[PDB]
């Protein structure tokens, strides 16, 4: 999982 | 013989003390809710969580602190922080002992953690959005003892995040809210889905109450602060 994108 | 100080950290415990007070207090459950009677914005943190990436079936955790440090928790336990210089490293093992070192002159044993921190550095600033870009943190973040992640957690709807410092934020995936909570300022910075902030003194909301969306996330950051406990 990553945090919120671009 | 000497005693010395040793370490007993109660940040973790005075946090859950004062979740759970101000819990109890059902500060939703008011004839009238004066939410802004409990602000202070000078309990503003310092530090938090800005970006992180789960790369934990390879590698570890990586994250971005506010002040563009950068951290890796890696999958053995130990800990690597670039500072916001660009250069300058802290090592952090097992057992918490620090030790120091730079991206150019570091320990040959250091090495891939050393890429993999670069890695995730790369991908973070190529990638992903920084939370909390329209907050200005505490004054002197410089002067401040730099944090480091110590322990986190997802469950099915957020990310828990437990800062060395004794901080915790938690960060809900859906609707992109994140509450920082300070044990030592006994307060909490929400963070709404609009990206506005507003920070809060804890004994402050258990007088004043506060609307069902913060309160519903305290009683869920409380469960957090259990688990983290256990």
């Amino acid at each position: 999982m990553q945090s919120t994108p671009l | 013989g000497p005693l010395g100080s040793p370490e007993f950290d109660c940040h973790l415990s005075d946090m859950l003390q004062q979740l759970h007070s101000v819990n109890a207090s059902k500060p939703s459950e008011r004839g009238l809710v004066r939410q802004e009677e409990a602000e202070d914005p000078a309990c503003i943190p310092i530090f938090w969580v800005s970006k992180w990436v789960d790369y934990s079936d390879k590698y570890g955790l990586g994250y971005q602190l506010c002040d563009n440090s950068v951290g890796v928790l890696f999958n053995d336990s130990t800990r690597l922080i670039l500072y916001n210089d660009g250069d300058s490293l802290q090592y952090i093992e097992r057992d918490g002992t620090e030790s120091y070192l730079t991206v150019s002159s570091h320990p040959n044993s250091l090495m891939k953690k050393i890429t993999l921190l670069k890695y995730f550095r790369n991908y973070m600033s190529e990638h992903l959005l920084k939370a909390g870009a329209n907050i200005t943190p505490r004054e002197g973040d410089e002067l401040a003892r730099l944090p480091y992640l110590r322990t986190w957690f997802r469950t099915r709807s957020a990310i828990i995040l437990h800062l060395s410092n004794g901080s915790v934020q938690i960060n809900f995936f859906q609707d992109h809210t994140k509450l920082i909570l300070c044990p030592l300022m006994a307060a909490v910075t929400y963070i709404d889905e609009k990206r506005d902030f507003r920070t809060y003194r804890l004994s402050l909301l258990e007088e004043y109450g506060c609307c069902k969306e913060l309160a519903s996330r305290l009683r869920y950051a409380r469960t957090m602060v259990d688990k983290l406990l256990s």
